[PDB]
């Protein structure tokens, strides 16, 4: 065995959503063989944060319509599904949103809570029309990986219901979008030998990097299982 | 007969699944066999999932 070990090149940051990581070199056939692999974990193993709970004072159900507001309740919470936030140190942590008066409800009016980070300030939530109208919510995020539905959500523990909060889908996968090229890397001797070129486009939260590391980190706890038990 | 009448209304969001029917509009029908992870989907030269 000339084993042949890759390291981490090049990272292109094209955006805090956007990242492309060349990876070289790699021997013949390894390109494939990790690029797949880590492709499959980045998509259904990847660890986030997402709005798991939503409690709107006033709201019973997320069918009713709340005066001064252009928006239906499930249009509101479809668009806390695509709210971006970090946690730091708690697993789960209720936010509240207090706004009033004329204007597009933005992530900003939430209460920013120190060890929570709300990644895009701009994202619109709820339109309000009449200036008397104001909202006032609690949105509770939680911590978890791949997607967890409201309705396997509600096939599962469900030990208190407390008439008046609502469930909405959040997609813990911080992941978008995930591809790997492999090109050749005209190396010294070897024309086999190949990089990786990994495009991936997550939204907010994980980091290109970390969520690479992460990746790997799990592929190699699998791995400890055959090299040791036989 | 009647004394009185209670009329309770229901709502359901049902979610796509096996078994459910769907069809295009050139009457070209179908029954769902399988929800597959997006990780298996068939994807382009750019990475995106059929």
């Amino acid at each position: 065995t000339e084993f042949l070990k890759p390291r981490l090149v090049d990272i292109e940051q094209v955006s805090s959503t956007h990242a492309k990581v060349t990876l070289e070199p790699l021997e013949r056939g390894f390109g494939h063989t990790l690029g797949n692999a880590l492709r499959r974990i980045l998509l259904s193993s990847m660890p986030g944060c997402a709005v798991t709970e939503v409690e709107i004072d006033g709201v019973l159900h997320e069918y009713s319509t709340k005066e001064g507001v252009q928006e239906d309740i499930l249009e509101i919470l479809l668009n806390l599904k695509g709210l971006a936030v970090r946690v730091q140190g708690k697993d789960e942590v209720i936010l509240t949103l207090n706004k009033s008066g004329i204007g597009p409800v933005t992530a900003a009016d939430i209460t920013h809570d120190g060890d929570v980070e709300i990644v895009k300030p701009q994202h619109v939530i709820c339109h309000l029309t009449d200036e008397n109208a104001s909202i006032s919510m609690r949105i509770k995020v939680q911590r978890g990986r791949g997607y967890v539905p409201a309705s396997t959500r509600i096939h599962s523990e469900e030990d208190e219901r407390p008439i008046g909060r609502l469930l909405v889908d959040a997609c813990y996968s911080p992941v978008e979008r995930i591809a790997y090229n492999v090109e050749a890397a005209r190396v010294e001797q070897r024309t086999d030998l190949d990089k990786l070129v990994i495009e991936m486009e997550t939204n907010g939260t994980i980091d290109p990097e970390e969520a690479i590391r992460r990746a790997a980190t799990i592929l190699a706890e699998q791995l400890e299982a055959f090299v040791d038990l036989r | 007969g009647v004394l009185k009448i209670v009329k309770v209304y229901l709502a359901v969001k049902r979610r796509i699944q096996p078994g459910d029917k769907m069809a295009g509009r050139h009457g070209n029908k179908g029954v769902i066999s399988k929800i597959n992870p997006i990780e298996d989907m068939p994807y382009d030269e750019n990475g995106t999932p059929v």
